[PDB]
């Protein structure tokens, strides 16, 4: 049907834009950032560290 | 029924055998090799230490609302594991002005043991 | 002896693993339609 | 063995109530997006400079990595060719 | 019984971009595979 | 990538069906006519034991798959890091809450007893 149709279904549009001042809403979607965000900065930490050996090899 | 490291129910589970404690393969090796040690009792443990000791399949429902549940529960745990966090960093800094206090406390005693022994002295004559 | 359930509370993970059955399926159909 | 347990009974209770303060949070907001506008800052820039070293690094070595791949896509399209 | 793929700098997008992709891709061959 | 008997780059690889390792062909052969077996595990092999859907290469659906799994079972033992360290500092402070709980009683005490001290000299 998704094929058929040439329509893929909607993924979460949502923590990239965000706003300050929200509510209890926001507080959450606000929180998911930071953790995420932390999450990011310690996966570009064991990547730069081998860095191009890890890409050379394969 | 409970891996005792994640909270997963185990698809592999192995027992230590210095703590009687059934882990995740996935999850005591990965601890083995950071450190090696059991991560309940803190004994010497080896991945050669390990012996290798329900199932029963999820059926959901009647698929792209299976992509936002995923979106969704990820979402969640994020801030699941978020919470229990700052929590942990929040009992440990009230923690620590109890210990001012009851450090402090103990030096106003001292003082005030002092005005009780003054105290004795000026009876007595 | 005695149940295990201490430091680690009594979802998420199954649905990675539904997403596995799921893939394991469309694999088997793709061969399948590829040899004909 | 009763003062043991008159502490661990107090334990329990002021966990219940760590969880219940938690639990109703889920002023203060304003903190916690400004908190995370400095982590944004902090992080994201360690990210662009993480990211524009390995870029620099790596763009060249993923041009070498994807340049080969279409020639699997041609050497797998004469494959079938010559089979036929 | 008998490999290494260097995860991308801007590695968010898994959840949403990538995992999109695959199911696309998977949609729209498959489909135009049952065509030919 | 590598031939396990030599340990060169193998330039025609052939796969044993006893232990599954890829040989060079030139090299495992020779070692099939010294004596039929395998090379590794001692097993008989003989020289024919030795041997449409199209591919693209291991990149970042069942890569992807692999991948959520190490994120969450890195976040797993994430978890432990805080739950471990939680039941020390909670044990730390019910210790504390009841060493201040009995002291307290005894500054309530000394407080009284100073006092009454004090009361009771400055009247004689």
């Amino acid at each position: 049907a998704l094929y058929t149709e040439y329509l893929k279904q909607r993924n979460n549009k949502k923590r990239r834009t965000p706003d300050f001042n929200d509510d209890d809403d926001t507080l959450f979607l606000e929180e998911y950032r930071r953790k995420y965000p932390r999450i990011d900065t310690s996966r570009y930490i064991p990547n730069e560290s081998s860095e191009v050996s890890l890409l050379g090899i394969v | 029924m409970l891996c005792a490291i994640s909270g997963k129910v185990p698809r592999r589970p192995v027992l230590s055998p210095k703590s009687r404690t059934i882990f995740e393969k996935s999850l005591l090796e990965q601890y083995v090799k950071d450190t090696g040690n059991d991560p309940i009792t803190n004994e010497p443990l080896s991945i050669e230490e390990i012996v290798e000791i329900a199932q029963q399949a999820s059926l959901t429902e009647s698929i792209p609302n299976l992509l936002t549940s995923l979106q969704n529960e990820w979402d969640a745990i994020m801030l699941e594991n978020f919470k229990l966090r700052s929590t942990l960093d929040s009992l440990t800094k009230k923690l620590s002005t109890v210990m001012y206090e009851r450090d402090a406390a103990k030096l106003v005693a001292a003082q005030l043991l002092m005005e009780k022994n003054e105290d004795s002295k000026d009876l007595p004559k | 002896e005695i149940v295990p359930s201490a430091q680690q509370a009594s979802s998420i993970p199954n649905l990675l693993t539904s997403l596995q059955n799921e893939w394991d399926a469309i694999m088997l159909e793709n061969f399948k339609l590829r040899s004909t | 063995x009763x003062x043991x347990x008159x502490x661990x009974x107090x334990x329990x209770x002021x966990x219940x109530x760590x969880x219940x303060x938690x639990x109703x949070x889920x002023e203060s907001r304003m903190q916690h997006i400004t908190q995370g506008r400095t982590s944004m800052k902090i992080q994201f820039k360690t990210a662009m400079p993480p990211t524009e070293v390995l870029l620099e690094s790596i763009q060249s070595k993923v041009e070498s990595i994807e340049q080969l791949q279409r020639k699997l896509q041609h050497v797998q399209p004469l494959e079938q060719q010559n089979n036929e």
